[PDB]
């Protein structure tokens, strides 16, 4: 499951 | 040895959906260092904010914020393609070094968080007990976020494929897809995980002609 950082 | 220098709580960052993702586990002996590659959650994002957290709660807002910083200069690309390597490094000084590095632009930003930051011994135990006392609610939130994020990717991919499809998509289907997209978007705002799942399935139901066009 790849993970993502939120948009600032 | 009779003693060990260890992390009394998890250390990590906020990730998409408002969850804490752990980089250094609770009860890790120091020195330690861990890196992981992350990406962007939407098309063309030019910068990211790394929000550093300490604690054991699944919702990032319920953890102790240790700091944050930006990494900018990310080249615009489809979501999930940029490679943002985030490193947590704690040596014997108990200073937490956090860096984020864009493996394409080569740009890098770093901060240090002194040994005295984060929760004291009393706050550490309270945090451990609060985690325990809210375990139930925390796990539901984790599952809801995973479902939200999956629905969000489906929403946005479907919207891209509608754009690429153009007048090739029948007006009839275009209108039915747009409806399902709106319903899923609505379900995403809520806290009902099964409802999001039913809206994902309902949108894939009306997308058959769309999927063939692609």
């Amino acid at each position: 499951r790849p993970v993502y950082i939120p948009r600032p | 040895v009779l003693l060990l220098d260890v992390t009394p709580l998890s250390l990590g960052i906020e990730t998409m959906g408002g969850v804490m993702t752990t980089l250094i586990a609770k009860n890790t002996t120091i020195p330690t260092k861990h890196s992981q590659v992350f990406s962007t959650a939407e098309d063309n994002q030019s910068a990211v904010t790394i929000h550093v957290l300490q604690g054991e709660r699944k919702r990032a807002a319920d953890n102790k914020s240790l700091g944050q910083f930006n990494l900018d200069g990310i080249n615009p690309a489809p979501r999930g393609m940029p490679q943002i390597e985030v490193t947590f490094d704690i040596d014997a000084d108990g200073i937490l070094h956090v860096s984020a590095k864009d493996k394409n632009s080569g740009k890098e930003q770093k901060i240090t968080i002194k040994a005295s930051s984060g929760l004291n011994e009393d706050e550490i135990q309270k945090m451990v007990r609060d985690a325990e006392a809210n375990a139930e609610a925390d796990r539901k939130f984790e599952e809801l976020v995973q479902t939200r994020n999956q629905g969000d990717h489906l929403l946005h991919s479907t919207r891209k494929q509608v754009e690429e499809a153009g007048d090739k998509l029948p007006a009839d289907d275009k209108t039915a897809i747009e409806s399902a997209l709106t319903a899923l978007e609505t379900a995403l705002k809520g806290e009902d995980k099964a409802a999001i799942e039913a809206k994902m399935q309902e949108l894939a139901q009306v997308s058959q002609k769309l999927m063939e066009i692609a």
